[PDB]
């Protein structure tokens, strides 16, 4: 879930 | 010395959980404490996590609410926090942050001291090698306390430990002064607030305890800091003064719990049990004040309370706090269902600073060997307890029958205790001396023949 | 018996050492010889550079290199101060083929201010305005990378196929 | 040029403007010196790693950048000190300062630029000659027990000029001048050297030497070789740091570099508290233990990002007397924490996570860090055979060995010592599971033994499947209780019963039991093996008589000697003569075999 | 063939980890190799993994150290990496990047090869039918393989799976040209790995026909990405080319997907399972299948690789995965280690496509399958009444429950129990393996015909 998250909110760029 | 006005701002660029991000901040400093007005009449404050730009952030002490991003102002001191301190707070009873709640005056400071101290060089710190006598044979007889430690406690949602921590402060002494108590209370029920007050008003030395309090009701995120300013104010008085102060932490797991909400909000790495990869480092920075120093006289001491949240071991919280002090006292349930007021499970209790405080000059020789001793029978009580629960009684032998006899006499003797008895370390010895009689001679296999030349009859 | 286990595995262990010392003189006679060769083409380049009239060619061949390899607004050029005026003459020469070729106004200035070291036998290189896109159109770097892509086959001139390369593809 | 503080976060500090500079260059920040490296760049920003606690940084702050990577100053006075996770005595700074408390931006000299030295400059220098790097070429005699040398530095090569006679000599004063093309260059007895560099060899060599570690379960059973690996796992309360206690003072090494990354403070007040009073002989003088050692410390409260920076210092140093010409073994403590100090500063850079959080290189750094190991020729005319030895502590959250720092560790080392809760909880204090732990140095060691102690050849090998056979046993007495087996059964799990209560269980605190010399262990293993295999022997032989010879008959007939040999561990390797502890087991072993004949 | 003037670039802007992001470049090619000029003289060298518009990233084979904005230049040539290729590559060692690690020199490319190798028709592929012997009775027998089959080796770490590498190079052979030439690459061993291998391979003289490679720990990670590649180029250009039968012998596969794992982890690609980025099931199956013969020409490509296996995780990724791909596995399991067993192989788990290459019509003999299959079950029905033994004490145990466990402890102590250097013949296990049926009645071959049981049992 961590993983998943972390790769989402970076996706915003 | 600061000279300069204070800045204000309005500028509130965005908020999101308990924190507040502001825009055009000039030359804004890391760990920088902020005031700020609510639109309504109500004050608060905060502090600075980190910077970027001309962007900030902070962190609200006492959570957010209500605050409107056009109406609030906000008060840069532009220093870290520091709080006041003097020799005066002794006999005051502070809440989170310090304020009066006993009706005193505000408090008039000696000094300003930073919160976050300072490391201690290793080169010019002393060994404890002092033994401090308890009166309760669990502790003196078969671990040590001593000068310096830091110890903490182990134990369970129900279980009786506020008394067990009202003992030990209650007839501290030096085998053969003041102990100012110094006691901070994080997210705790009103009733262990009371009962450790009262039990302080009975033993009468009211002149020497300063209180800090935090009842659950009180704002989450002051727990982390309501900590740090005890324990500064401890090391004022323990060397600034050269006093003995004894310090008891009721609850560290309410601290680890705000840990991980503020973690959690900033969404930082996670590690066991969605903890905060970092949570040992901090746990090291609030451990580690303690020891005594080079050319002062004053010493720290520190029994720290921490409730596992069950009674698996392996929980991350009970883990580090292993780790970083250097031992431990476990309190087990199982004893508390048979009614033994001290619930002290001797077998997992290990402390390791037994070394240096046992011996010639300090109690006697044999201390060491009898405790050690006392270590094998007692496993091998559990252990033909554990054979009897699966073999039944008439497969036994009779070795089996005398440890069963150790077994219960040990308990029903060197455990078991007063609440308001005062036991010597010599009668504990005592004690130990006529357990190991049951035994025969040869069967003592952890003792010198030496010791047992001249000791055993 | 472990004895002469022993001085046989003794033996093994020095001829094998004997065997991979032969194979390294021999490989690196092959390649000082190699190495030599290059040497002596070095020398062909060297000869080659004085004829007149087939080394201004070549150079107005290589600033057209230039000129079509890096297509920047802005260019610049150096060389070897002795041959200044040839090259000045060949980038005249080539700016309008790069016009009509490309339909791009581009500015050609030669440095002045700095010179190639002395060693450089011959040819120029090229820089773009700000002096961070570079491309060396010397003759030895055209050696070196003529060398290393030709190494196969004159392998296999020199010395021929092996007699195991039964087929190629 | 200079860059400013665009941003602060932590350990983390970006800084602009920083258009020259490289990865891992040493920088200096705020107005006080904070020295770190830096780990990412992208356009004219940069990332920058602070080895002090961060706090009171503003914007904007001037930035210096220098071209040296971080270093290690190396030479003399290093010993009897302490310094801090990057270079710094901790001595010489409370006397700076006369105070408690490290100043957030102290900085001194690593070493001392005062005190004098003798020297003595080699018997084969003469003006002209080539040492072309690595050659001794001068003596100082810095502590009575060790003799410091001086060598020229890797990469260096050229005739000699001038030579500085014999005497005494302070720090940067011209010893060697050295001339090589027209240019002349001086070196004094203090060098530099980059950290994250691997030092030269001439060639690594097998291991042919066994390292003892005064412990008779460790010895005996899972030894380690001298140049070797090892890593010991095990949760809190067992006992590692006793282990690397035990190891620092009776090894067989010449030096010994101690680094504690991550731990109490009170440990290290330990060992400055009692190794200076205990004295060791080589020879014919006694010298407090000292001189031979090194320490750094990096204690838990300090910053985060220092703990890297130790852990490199220190297999530095080793290096640097490694290549000496001297036998070095080192203790690194908890290497788990320097993988938590990776862990933060991956976290702050918004890298992407791996397994438990940590970053994908963990596995890379530590076997990077652990390869370094190994006997080695060094480099220089004059050969010298020198070795490194890296024992190392693993400390898994959990107890368990399913963390990838440990599994990682597995991956790297030859020698494993697992050890087990409950064995220390049994207060079994040496808690070794035997079961678990194993060792890939058995072979090219068995010609030690054959020439010094043949005989412990077999029976190490009896004890390990007699200790096995218990095991086997063990689960199925527990199933189902007793008056279900044969003799021998009982016999043998009996005997692996004594041997576990005697032989592995050793209390090293006691004065009479710090340290076992490796005989004595000998001896009481053959000691144990005879009686074992005599018992066995005796009730096999009357097997189909008609008196058959049960456990009980030998306890009624041997109860004594049976004392006689679990006390058989109270001989104080002082006080009492080698030879008069041999006589009283040969003495035992012969009252053993008259009570057997007997029977 | 030839190319124009190679482009120098100086635009650096940006460093992260193992990678290096430049811009400004005219033309960029995926997979395109460059050069790396450092402040000082010490040159590198690395590959194009992504390109969009004048945007380029590097990956860096020697790894980050010291790199600048201002001094650090890049090269640019023109195609693929393209590598040398000879049959004197024979008798030679190179590191992880090929270059010469021994004193000798450059090897003379007689050709260039892709690294990247390029596809083969299924159809112009041939079955693999020759039995390799090797030997070991745990192999042979109940796991043949055949010329060009693969077969990985599942180990775990602390255990002895380097000496069961050298004892089948040694004796691999043919049952009844002289013997294969060996293509050795290590992928980041401790030099106590390699110098076992070194002297090993000394041992029997046959430094004349191994080519090898050397990855060791101490260098930078990201070489061990191309380490195999050369070495399986090699393999195959000595192959299909020069017709000779060749053993390629790969190993720590897992420190592969360990570099891999750091490449996508510097890149940020979406991650999968365990960390582990998707697209390595494509790589290994690029890396694996580049073995069996092929028409019309002779030589052969058997590859074994060695892979480590994290704790003792089946299920784990890396080793799951190889399972999808080769067409066998031999398992090593540290419960036999424990027992003082040389070759401790659990014959159990292991499997092989032996399925219809150790016929016994003209291959070795014909009731190689039954007495197989009888082992096998024996086997099982072994482990099963053994765990059963566990539970209840041993008088409860029938017969046939003794005899299973003693035909068990018999078939370890003698079957899979073999020394070192000991060259069994597949004539031998056979014999051995009817010896053990032996301790059984008739009527308890459950599986083997009637023809072979009247054959062979009396």
């Amino acid at each position: 879930f961590y993983r998943l998250k972390k790769i989402q909110e970076k996706k915003k760029i | 010395y600061l000279s300069q006005p204070r800045l204000t701002y309005k500028t509130v660029s965005g908020v999101n959980g308990p924190l507040v991000i502001l825009d055009h901040v000039k030359f804004p400093r890391y760990a920088e404490i902020v005031h700020l007005t609510l639109p309504d009449g109500t004050k608060r404050s905060g502090q600075v996590l980190e910077v970027s730009g001309s962007k900030a952030v902070v962190q609200v002490f006492e959570g957010t609410s209500g605050i409107d991003a056009k109406k609030t102002s906000c008060e840069f001191t532009g220093d870290i926090l520091r709080t006041p301190v003097s020799e005066d707070m002794l006999g005051r009873v502070f809440n989170g942050s310090g304020k009066p709640i006993d009706r005193g005056p505000v408090v008039l400071a000696e000094d300003f001291l930073d919160i976050m101290g300072q490391p201690i060089n290793p080169q010019c710190r002393i060994y404890p090698e002092e033994m401090i006598q308890t009166g309760i044979s669990a502790i003196d007889g078969m671990n040590s306390i001593a000068r310096g430690q830091k110890i903490p406690i182990f134990s369970a949602a129900g279980l009786p430990h506020n008394e067990i921590a009202a003992q030990i402060c209650r007839q501290a002494g030096l085998v053969k002064e003041n102990f100012a108590i110094v006691f901070a209370a994080m997210g705790v029920n009103m009733e262990t607030a009371r009962f450790f007050k009262s039990d302080f008003e009975e033993n009468g030395s009211m002149d020497n305890v300063c209180l800090f309090l935090n009842l659950a009701n009180d704002p989450t995120i002051e727990r982390i800091i309501t900590p740090r300013l005890a324990l500064t104010t401890a090391e004022f008085l323990a060397y600034q003064c050269e006093k003995h102060v004894l310090v008891i932490l009721t609850d560290m797991s309410s601290y680890a719990e705000a840990l991980r909400e503020v973690s959690a909000a900033r969404e930082e790495v996670p590690g066991r049990r969605g903890f905060p990869g970092y949570m040992y480092t901090d746990l090291a920075t609030i451990y580690e004040r303690a020891g005594r120093v080079e050319g002062r006289n004053g010493s720290i001491t520190q029994i720290p309370i921490l409730t596992m949240p069950n009674d698996d071991i392996t929980h991350p919280i009970p883990d580090l706090t292993g780790y970083i002090t250097e031992g431990q006292i476990y309190v087990d349930r199982q004893l508390h269902n048979r009614q033994i007021y001290p619930p002290i499970n001797v077998l997992p209790s290990l402390s390791r600073l037994m070394k240096s405080a046992i011996g010639e000059g300090m109690t006697r020789k044999d201390h060491a060997d009898v405790s050690n001793q006392l270590y094998a029978c007692y496993a091998i009580g559990k252990d033909v307890q554990a054979m009897k629960a699966v073999v039944g009684e008439e497969a036994l032998t009779s070795d089996d029958l005398l440890y069963l006899e150790f077994l219960q006499k040990f308990e029903k003797n060197f455990i078991t205790q007063g609440p308001y008895e005062n036991r010597t370390v010599y009668e504990t010895l005592d004690i130990g001396w006529q357990l190991l009689r049951i035994f025969p001679k040869e069967m003592l296999k952890r003792i010198p023949q030496s010791t047992l030349s001249e000791f055993y009859p | 018996e472990k004895k002469e286990k022993q001085i046989e595995q003794q033996k093994k262990i020095q001829m094998s050492n004997l065997m991979n010392q032969a194979r390294l003189k021999v490989l690196r006679a092959r390649d000082d010889l190699i190495t030599d060769l290059l040497n002596e083409a070095k020398q062909r380049l060297s000869k080659v550079v004085k004829d007149t009239t087939r080394y201004q060619v070549l150079l107005d061949g290589l600033v057209l290199q230039g000129l079509y390899q890096l297509l920047e607004p802005r260019m610049i050029v150096r060389c070897r101060k002795q041959d200044f005026p040839l090259v000045k003459a060949a980038v005249q020469k080539a700016i309008p083929m790069y016009k009509i070729a490309t339909k791009k106004d581009v500015d050609v200035q030669i440095d002045q201010e700095a010179y190639l070291p002395e060693e450089i036998a011959g040819g120029v290189e090229i820089y773009n305005g700000d002096r961070k896109i570079k491309v060396s159109n010397t003759l030895e770097s055209r050696l070196d990378l003529i060398a290393q892509q030709m190494m196969p086959e004159v392998r296999g001139a020199l010395f021929g196929a092996n007699a195991n390369r039964k087929f190629l593809d | 040029t200079f860059g400013y503080v665009h941003g602060v976060s932590g350990p983390v500090v970006t800084a602009c403007d920083m258009a020259g500079a490289a990865m891992y260059e040493l920088v200096r920040v705020g107005h006080s010196e904070l020295v770190g490296e830096i780990i990412r760049l992208e356009g004219d920003m940069a990332t920058i790693q602070v080895y002090e606690e961060t706090s009171g940084v503003s914007v904007g702050d001037p930035v210096l950048r220098t071209g040296k990577p971080l270093s290690v100053e190396l030479g003399p006075g290093i010993m009897g000190a302490i310094f801090d996770g990057i270079q710094r005595p901790l001595s010489d700074i409370s006397s700076q300062t006369q105070s408690i408390y490290i100043p957030r931006g102290v900085n001194v000299s690593a070493l001392s630029r005062d005190i004098k030295w003798e020297f003595i400059p080699s018997k084969n220098l003469r003006v002209g000659s080539h040492i072309t790097g690595g050659d001794i070429y001068g003596i100082v005699n810095e502590n009575s027990l060790i003799k410091h040398k001086i060598m020229l530095p890797p990469r260096n090569r050229g005739s000699v000029t001038y030579i500085a006679p014999p005497g005494n000599y302070d720090a940067s004063d011209v010893v060697l001048e050295l001339e090589f093309e027209g240019v002349k260059e001086k070196f004094s007895m203090v060098q530099v050297w980059p950290v994250r560099q691997v030092r030269p060899v001439t060639e690594k060599l097998p291991a042919n030497h066994p390292l003892l570690t005064g412990q008779r379960v460790l010895d005996a059973l899972f030894p380690c070789v001298q140049g070797g690996t090892t890593a010991i796992p095990g949760a809190f309360g067992c006992g590692k740091t006793v282990i690397s206690q035990s190891l620092s003072k009776y090894s067989n090494s010449d030096v010994i570099i101690y680094v504690g990354c991550g731990e109490r403070g009170n440990e290290m007040s330990e060992v400055l508290r009692d190794f200076p009073e205990l004295t060791m002989e080589v020879d014919g003088k006694v010298e407090s233990i000292m001189k031979r050692t090194a320490l750094v410390a990096n204690t838990s409260n300090m910053p985060v990002a220092a703990r890297e920076a130790s852990i490199y210092t220190g297999i530095t140093l080793s290096e640097y007397f490694r290549d000496m010409g001297y036998h070095v073994s080192m203790m690194a403590d908890s290497t788990s924490r320097w993988a938590e100090a990776l862990r933060e500063i991956s976290g702050r850079l918004a890298e992407m996570p791996a397994d438990s959080g940590y970053p994908a290189y963990l596995g890379a750094r530590l076997a990077s860090f652990y390869e370094r190991a190994g006997r080695v020729k060094c480099l220089g005319n004059p050969e010298r055979e020198g070795s490194v030895s890296i024992v190392g502590a693993v400390s898994p959250p959990g107890g368990d060995f399913s963390d990838p720092v440990t599994s990682a560790t597995l991956g790297i080392v030859q020698v494993f010592w697992g050890l087990d809760k409950k064995l220390a909880q049994r207060k079994h204090f040496p808690s070794v599971n035997w079961l678990i732990s194993y060792s890939k140095y058995m072979r090219a060691l068995d010609e030690y033994y054959d020439k010094h102690f043949t005989e412990f050849v077999p029976l190490r090998t009896k004890a390990k499947e007699i200790l096995q056979e218990e095991e086997d046993l063990a689960e199925i007495v527990q199933l189902v209780g007793k008056a279900s087996l044969a003799e021998t059964d009982k016999i043998t799990l009996e005997v692996a019963k004594l041997i576990k209560d005697d032989f592995l269980q050793q209390n090293g605190y006691t004065p009479y039991d710090r340290f076992c010399p490796f005989y004595k262990t000998v001896g009481m293993l053959s000691n144990m093996i005879s009686f074992y295999d005599m018992a066995r022997r005796a009730v096999e032989t009357t097997a189909q008589s008609d008196n058959k010879i049960t456990w009980s008959i030998i306890r009624e007939h041997m109860g004594e000697i049976l004392y006689k040999l679990s006390s058989m561990k109270f001989k104080d390797p002082v006080k009492d003569g080698e030879a008069k502890i041999k006589a009283d087991y040969a003495q035992l072993l012969e009252d053993m075999q008259n009570a057997f004949r007997s029977l």
